[PDB]
């Protein structure tokens, strides 16, 4: 089993460029049985070249697959908002790439921060959720930490991103902190900071048990 | 795998839409990929080892002797077809082994003027241009298309051990 | 035209067997590879493994060798999965795929054209619970539903029954340590809309047949 390596990892490129994706076999194998294959969120995947050049119907032509040896690469030029995806490599009867993620680039923008204190249906239970939102941000890189009574936490907290959004092309990302109904009532004032590449300064939503 | 500058031990090269073989002389079977020898007519313990047929050899069972077609070829009419080749059809052309492919493959390969056409099923359909690569250095000799196969062959003047 | 149909996914305890399947129709099934690709939940593809026309070879990964088997039937057109001793590293979407190929330019170029929908299986110790919903109070303003504590996945969360996409957004869940999952789904709405529009969001899950329709409102 050879190992094929991707690169880059996350590709951020605006429409109407050039896209230009690396697969890098561990070995020497025939371009005959070296394809790529193109994946949606929330697809199967499909089928882009037959071996390393030709391509499988229905491909457009803007997609166009070069390579030899070791060395193979996957040229998408003139994006559209439709081949925004992730791509992979594949040995025929072998193991796959680890994928390269083709992310829209767009204008900076600063996330929303709203904070959710746990409901009082839920205060009925032993357990307790206080949820942050960062809504529409771009890039997706960001950065979560809850604070109670300005105490730092960890091993408490989950967090999930959405998809890009086929509107906007923004990210959102939800974190929980999770605690118990006597933890939460042992404290007052809870609050997750955030910092993004938008913000000058992290920003802080807190509340208090009492609004 | 046979190429262009393969030599046919007593054969000579052909030609199809994506592979080449060699075709044996007369009455002469393959031994191998790229040589031909005489098939013995009937297995015994002299013979042991010896061509009976096309991929085809005399083994010894513990005692009779008997013709078995070699390592993954299957006896289809008393002539040895490759395993992955069994249950495949092409119509016009012969399924062949994909010898560099990892996993055991048939795939078609096409007379002269055909190409495996993908939306049917990759058989001998559709139409496509096949360079001849033969390298036809004899004497007065060219790659010409006989019987839908390219081989070489005399010239537009010359016929027949040398073209004359 | 050509099709696989997958089956034979769901929940099973961890060390247990499983037996997936893939119907294939509309081409000659003997005559192309067939194959078996798995992804696990936010990872990337992983081949499982490979089978010839005629069965008589067979391929595996390195991950799958011991417990995965690969087997067809080609007098009923169907690729099988035998597995047994399931590890929880084996949660995944499991596709299957026709291994085919395109003489383009003097050269046989093999891939995977034809995929199924794949099926989900389920390695995990945990039962079959219904989800908890609680409201995401607004103090334009966002508020939300919270899906709590449900198995397995997934779930379909709506808001007011449909009619109200814009601005909503249902965040991947997340498998806690007790074992089950749980996601928020959350819509930013203008906040001259709080108290005279009514916001319930239908959190629908198949997996126990339960509807939940929470409605959120100002806290007071």
């Amino acid at each position: 089993e050879i190992v094929l390596t991707q690169s880059p990892g996350t590709l951020s490129l605006s429409p109407g460029e050039r896209a230009t994706l690396s697969c890098r076999t561990s070995q020497s194998v025939s371009s005959s049985y070296l394809a790529w294959y193109q994946q949606k969120p929330g697809q199967a995947p499909r089928l882009l070249m037959y071996g390393a050049s030709s391509r499988a119907t229905g491909i457009p032509d803007r997609f166009s697959g070069s390579g030899s040896g070791t060395d193979f690469t996957l040229t998408i030029s003139r994006l559209e908002p439709e081949d925004f995806a992730v791509y992979y490599c594949q040995q025929y009867g072998n193991s796959f790439g680890q994928g390269t993620r083709l992310e829209i680039k767009r204008t900076v923008a600063a996330p929303s921060v709203f904070i959710f204190p746990p409901s009082d249906e839920q205060l009925k239970s032993g357990t307790a959720s206080v949820v942050c939102l960062l809504n529409n941000f771009y890039p997706r890189e960001a950065k979560v930490q809850w604070k109670v009574d300005n105490a730092l936490q960890s091993g408490n907290s989950q967090e999930s991103v959405t998809e890009q959004d086929s509107k906007d092309s923004t990210y959102s990302l939800s974190s929980t902190l999770t605690l118990s109904k006597a933890d939460y009532e042992k404290h007052k004032v809870y609050a997750c900071e955030v910092t993004h590449q938008g913000l000058s300064s992290p920003v802080t939503k807190s509340f208090n048990r009492g609004e | 795998k046979v190429t262009v500058d393969t030599v046919c031990k007593r054969g000579f090269l052909i030609q199809m839409s994506g592979h080449l073989e060699c075709k044996c002389e007369n009455d002469l079977v393959l031994v191998n990929e790229e040589t031909c020898e005489e098939k013995v007519l009937k297995c015994d313990e002299k013979t042991v080892n010896k061509p009976c047929g096309d991929f085809s050899k005399c083994i010894k069972i513990d005692v009779s002797y008997a013709c078995k077609c070699n390592l993954g070829y299957d006896m289809v009419n008393n002539v040895c077809i490759p395993n992955e080749c069994k249950q495949v059809t092409c119509g016009n052309g012969k399924c062949i082994l994909d010898t560099s492919n990892p996993v055991k493959t048939g795939v078609c390969s096409c007379n002269i003027g055909k190409v495996p056409n993908v939306q049917d099923q990759n058989k001998c359909s559709k139409d496509g241009e096949t360079k001849c690569s033969l390298k036809c250095l004899k004497e007065q000799e060219t790659c010409k298309a006989v019987d839908g196969i390219y081989k070489c062959d005399c010239k537009d003047g010359f016929i027949i051990s040398i073209c004359t | 035209e050509v099709q696989l149909v997958e089956s034979g996914g769901g929940l099973v305890q961890s060390g247990g067997s499983l037996r997936l399947s893939c119907a294939a129709s509309g081409f000659t099934f003997s005559r192309n590879a067939m194959n078996w690709v798995r992804q696990a939940p936010g990872k990337g593809l992983e081949w499982v493994s490979t089978i010839s026309g005629s069965g008589d070879s067979t391929y595996y990964a390195d991950s799958v060798k011991g417990r995965f088997t690969i087997s067809r039937d080609n007098s009923k057109n169907t690729l099988y999965l035998q597995v047994n001793s399931l590890r929880a590293e084996d949660t995944a979407v499991y596709y299957c795929a026709k291994g085919d190929y395109y003489f383009d330019s003097g050269s046989y170029s093999f891939g995977m054209d034809v995929w199924g929908q794949g099926t989900t299986v389920t390695v995990s110790s945990a039962s079959t619970k219904g989800p908890s919903v609680f409201p995401l109070a607004p103090s334009t303003a966002a508020l939300g539903c919270l899906v709590k504590d449900y198995f397995p996945e997934p779930v379909t969360v709506s808001w007011n029954s449909g009619a109200l996409t814009s601005g909503v957004h249902t965040f991947p869940a997340v498998l806690q340590s007790s074992g089950l999952y749980s996601l928020s789904s959350v819509v930013t709405v203008p906040s001259s809309s709080l108290g005279t529009q009514t916001y319930i969001c239908n959190v629908n899950h198949k997996p126990s047949n339960t509807k939940v329709d929470k409605k959120v409102e100002p806290k007071s």
